[PDB]
RNA sequence: GGGUUCUAACUCAGGUAUAACAAUACCGAGGACAAUGUAUGGUGGGUAGUUUGACUGGGGCGGUCUCCUCCUAAAGAGUAACGGAGGAGUACGAAGGUGCGCUCAGAACGGUCGGAAAUCGUUCAUAGAGUAUAAAGGCAAAAGCGCGCUUAACUGCGAGACCCACAAGUCGAGCAGGUACGAAAGUAGGUCUUAGUGAUCCGGUGGUUCUGUAUGGAAGGGCCAU
RNA sequence: AAUUCCUUGUCAGGUAAGUUCUGACCUGCACGAAUGGCAUAAUGAUGGCAGCGCUGUCUCCAGCAGAGACUCAGUGAAAUCGAAAUCGCAGUGAAGAUGCUGUGUACCCGCGGCUAGACGGAAAGACCCCGUGAACCUUUACUACAGCUUUACAUUGAAC
RNA sequence: UUUAUUAAAAACACAGCACUCUGCAAACACGAAAGUGGACGUAUAGGGUGUGAUGCCUGCCCGGUGCUGGAAGGUUAAUU
RNA sequence: GGCUCAAACUAGGAGCCGAAGCUGCGGAUUUGAAACUUGUUUUCAAGUGGUAGGGGAGCGUUGUGUAAGCCUGUGAAGGUGUGUCGUAAGGCAUGCUGGAGGUAUCACAAGAGCGAAUGCUGACGUGAGUAACGAUAAUGCGAGUGAAAAGCUCGCACGCCGGAAGAUCAAGGGUUCCAGUCCAACGUUAAUCGGGGCUGGGUGAGUCGACCCCUAAGGCGAGGCCGAAAGGCGUAGUCG
RNA sequence: CCACUGUCGUUGAAAAGCCAGGGGAUGACUUGUGGAUAGGGGUGAAAGGCUAAUCAAACUCGGUGAUAGCUGGUUCUCCCCGAAAGCUAUUUAGGUAGCGCCUCGGACGAAUACCAUUGGGGGUAGAGCACUGUUUCGGCACCGAUGCAAACUCCGAAUACCGAUGAGUAAUAUCCGGGAGACACACGGCGGGUGCUAACGUCCGUCGUGGAGAGG
RNA sequence: GCUUCGGGGAGGCGGCAAUAUCCUGUGAUCCGGAGAUUUCUGAAUGGGGAAACCCACUUACCAUAAGGUAGGUAUCUUGAAGAAGCGAACGAGGGGAAGUGAAACAUCUCAGUACCCUUAGGAAAAGACAUCAAAUGAGAUUCCCCAAGUAGCGGCGAGCGAACGGGGAGAAGCCGAUUAAUGCUAAUGUAGAAGAACAGCGUGGGAAAGCUGACCGUAGUAGGUGAUAGUCCUGUAUUCGAAACAUUAGCGUUAACAUAUUAAGUAGGGCGGGACACGAGAAAUCCUGUCUGAAGAUGGGGGGACCAUCCUCCAAGGCUAAAUACUCCUGACUGACCGAUAGUGAACCAGUACCGUGAGGGAAAGGCGAAAAGAACCCCUGUGAGGGGAGUGAAAUAGAACCUGAAACCGUGUGCGUACAAGCAGUAGGAGCCUCAAUUUAUUGGGGUGACUGCGUACCUUUUGUAUAAUGGGUCAGCGACUUAUAUUCUGUAGCAAGGUUAACCGUUUAGGGGAGCCGUAGGGAAACCGAGUCUUAAUAGGGCGUAG
């Protein structure tokens, strides 16, 4: 693997780049499509933990619009995109 | 338990887009002063990479 | 800041006693040296581990290896040979931009020194010149030659193409911002073009909030330039 | 010349005739003084050259003796071996043919001989080249290390 | 004396010569060290090197590289 | 071979031969297309040389389940013939041999298929009844015994060694020594013979040697020294 | 004790001998018995000799199934398709990798090929001296006749290549993906370089055949 | 083989392997517990030594001669008691390669592996925070599944490679969680005992198989028995025994050792190394050869350079079960494991023969039959070998080299062909002959042979190209080469489907539970961050990448 013969590789032609980041390591974006494995009303990070939708570990949650909410939640310390703010107040829940 | 080993140096220099990979590109190291500012330019920034190697950077890079 | 002396560490492969070896005691001789541990510079084929290219009308020797121009190349492109010939590894803050202006080599005739040929005048002269440099292609709207002002040898880019295994390489209208020259329409992102070149890693430097291992910093890393 | 390439140098001697030998010359490709120079009695299963004696070494082989070979009886291997109903020639052809073409010759099978061919057997050519093979050796190749050596600290103190 | 098993020699050795080291717990060698050999020897001895009876002898060059001596200056480690 | 108004050459013409090409007839197969539509049927069109290699469909073998089944002493597996069926791998039946096991079908799993690797093991060929029968010191004959005598025993004669090819040991071996008995194998032939087989016997020490006493080289070595460990050295000694 | 010469023997009587000769034979001699030195070590009157028929690093076991871009071998059957011996790069050159070429699956659907008509650019074959050179003769460097040239061109095809339009024929082209193999090619043509217009020579281009193809 | 204590009840004196003398209901052989005897060598131990040998000293007793019996006599450690040596794997510790990979090679890898050395225990080690974390904090050690081939390290090459945390197994904390005896109580083990039910008929050498009809079953897929048996034997289901000794626990008691009192040459530092996934790196933390050297609770350690703040925890005393590793062994049970070239090297008198000085290397070799009934006797022969009869047996080309009995290879017999003809030995034709069958009778069909004609240079490998005089194979038989594990990607198929699926574990175990985790469902960007967008930019422009599992 990554062998040409002689020639010196691509990616040894090629420069590294970029850093790796620990705080992605922690965030745990959520799909509007997901919330029907939570129990109750309340979505918070706790409650997406318990829901298996977000990794036991992550610290960090973010609520972004893929699919659609059916029933009214209660947002309470996840990060709501702009779409998904305004798809959750139009299903009738609340961001707080 | 044994697993493929990820090429950790090609792990550097490629990364996952949706339907390929990225890359930066070469000859921006340094020798600066002789080039155009339109290469300089040019050779700024991410390429995607070719077609040809991409299954090459898949059998380098398999957890990615 | 150096010597000298001393003895008490240390040494004796000296004497005497302890059976012998050794140790011990004393005496004797040395003595802060020697010697040994750690660290360190030198020396070190004594000994180890290895390297010591390829092409090639066998190999060696010689030559060559990257780039540019012509030909081979069979009127698109490409196309090999240890085929035939030549260049490059730079230069320039003007030799770049612009506005304005100009036209060369030669030959003959006349003219002080002055000639084959200096400078001056005349008549022919589409380039028989020049183009920083090799050759090819080009060059009068000159791309050749002057002058004034200048910094576009700009920043962000770039529709679209050429070439191309990849990595690279090439050309590019147009858009934005700032600028130069021009009265202006404009032209300008280096130089007539095609050589003047070297990936990644690593390390340095100028910037930058991006990150910053409890937290605030910082170190280090990333991004942009070099 | 244990050294001289040219080279069988030249000249002399030896032979009928001498690229060797002996003597000398010096034009030493490229001798030379303890990696010793030039000699040297004696010594050497040492190198070269020349004689006498002697000879089957040879002209040129003859005869004879013994041991095999040959025949019989007993015992009974070997390497090799795709399979063989396994001829010449001139051609052809992976380019030197028992095996293909054309042709010539040839009744079937032994035994004693023989070695021209079967590119005969034997040994995965040692020559030569290749492989980013091996080994061992060399050195002012590289990088180390042993050893040897330098200084600091420790063991290690006192006085002037 | 030697290539046991294709080389016996002009090769090795040799008595002799020279250089050089070594003052004795010698130099040198084996060994991690203890302990040894050198040697129960002592510079007329012991080691290393070359040369190789004997006769006549053994010229010149110290630039290179070694070796020996010297230390004025330059450079230079750990350490501080 | 042979050929001369050709069986040569030139220019024309007409016949014919000639290939796995084309056509005819029968059969198979790949792909595509049409319709009873997962072969259910018929057709049609174009195809079907092939190394490296890619794709598709199967055969057999061992074992597991199906299987406390089914087959099998009225004869299993294996062996060896024959017949028959399929494109093939192969299947089926059956005679003989054999004498105790085998396995349908469908799945499932492989120590799953051999001519080559100067492959590995065993067996057996060719060479070939060929070479050779191991010092050229040498044998002849008469008796005996015996199945059988060149080779054994006895006898006479001949030849060879005799600083050995005789004799005594050490070392090494270990019964080979002696007698009887046997002759398959062993003995490079035969063997009645033997260092072969089998059964018995045979080695007698105060003085010969060993042991023993003693030490050499060289070992080991209370204590001792040294060394990561293991160990190395070394005194007295103790072995040798 | 040794081993100078020769014959023999070389599947030997023998994994180094025999025979006939040869050397040393009171010495740096030969020989018995026991002991010492051990593998990068020993020992060596020195040949890299010898160290148990093994020596430029013994033997045995182990690391170990060392590694081997190399050589050999790789076992049942039938059906379909079917290469390459090129380019680029390479401590590369007989290895490998991307691309090209093969196969299988999917997407797509004429975007493909052939031909007719048609739009292009060219500097080759031929040709020619207008330039760069080169050549001859005449007249007087220039004039006139007269030759030649890969790196000369005042000219200049056929083909080929890039487009358009249009029929018919056709198991097309293109893209995405799974699996490759191949990167020693050879000859006969044609156009050349090289060689000697030598080579079953060599190097390119281009076609056909072989490779991987039997039949006549 | 001797004694005894238990079992058992008719044979027996081990096997090849029988024969003889005998023993045995006065209980043998046999099996289990205990005891007695127990040569010499070997740690080998009285000294020595070429192991199985040589030579002694001494105490007591007996003998009178040249001895006999019973002891004692090594070394080291600790104060009389211990030790030594050997032997699987697993543990801990002291040393520590290279081949190989990097397509060379030196850092690096291999690998702290092989190997050498030391020393335990049934396990060992570790273990109770001078540990992590940064969350609402948790709460020792060990092991498993994830996290994750991630973060990192790395000639940033080849490679190496965590942790935090989550889910499990197991849980425990102490200051005596020690060792060795003995004595009770319980349980076990080490021999054993009983243990159901089938007949007839036919075939057959023999019946267990066939046909008919019964029976037992808490016992029906066991091994045998002359072919295949629930009912013939041994067994199986079930129920069960111990005089003696061992082992495991609980209890009690003894005698040996141990019992810190909070930790200075320590923490930290300089230099050189080592270990940490981490190769000096910006390098924390651990270990220490060398040189130094605190504070000591108003203090100190850690939180990955370092400082401040905050959190956390108290080193320089010791201990501690389980969950984990293993198999020289014992018992029970199992196998889509082998079946004599396989499987152990070894089914057999195998670590043998044989080879080697030695270390060491290292085979080949199974089968008559149901029962020896293993062939009396006769004949040929040398009282040989071998055979032919007779006999036995179902069978003797089952006769001891013995089941079956392939091939290579070598004979004999029969038929046809072949001594005038040139070559991969066949093939396509084709006469004649021979032989079986039909057929109302020399014609066809089957089989054997093949005069004569045409064509025709093996196979494999390797090549541009091979009859090649290029490679390989004497032949046969047997064996001999794309696997296994994990990860990953694509394809098919099946289930579920915007969801899918659990892992280790638990489980009275293919089930059921276990959601930790993984993949998919969103991307852009180095990142923060934003998100159907995002990045770049002064730009809201342009452009890049984006917009059924
Ligand atoms: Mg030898
Ligand atoms: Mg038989």
């Amino acid at each position: 693997a990554g062998f040409e013969g002689g020639q010196t590789p691509l990616y040894r032609r090629l420069p590294k780049f970029g850093f790796t980041s620990k705080m992605a390591m922690t965030t745990a974006e959520v799909r509007l499509s997901e919330l029907n494995k939570v129990e109750g009303d309340v979505i918070s990070v706790a409650t997406l933990k318990t829901a298996n939708i977000i990794r036991h570990d992550m610290k960090r949650a973010r609520i972004i619009l893929s699919g659609d909410v059916t029933k009214a939640y209660t947002f309470q310390g996840v990060k709501v995109t702009k779409g998904a703010k305004q798809a959750i107040e139009a299903a009738g829940g609340s961001i707080e | 338990k044994v697993k493929m080993k990820t090429k950790s140096g090609a792990a550097k220099r490629f990364k996952r887009t949706a339907n390929g990979f990225k890359r930066k590109q070469a000859f921006k190291s340094h020798i600066l002063t002789k080039k155009s500012s339109k290469r300089i330019r040019q050779l700024r920034g991410l390429k995607m990479v070719d077609k040809s190697d991409e299954a090459a950077v898949r059998r380098m890079c398999p957890y990615i």
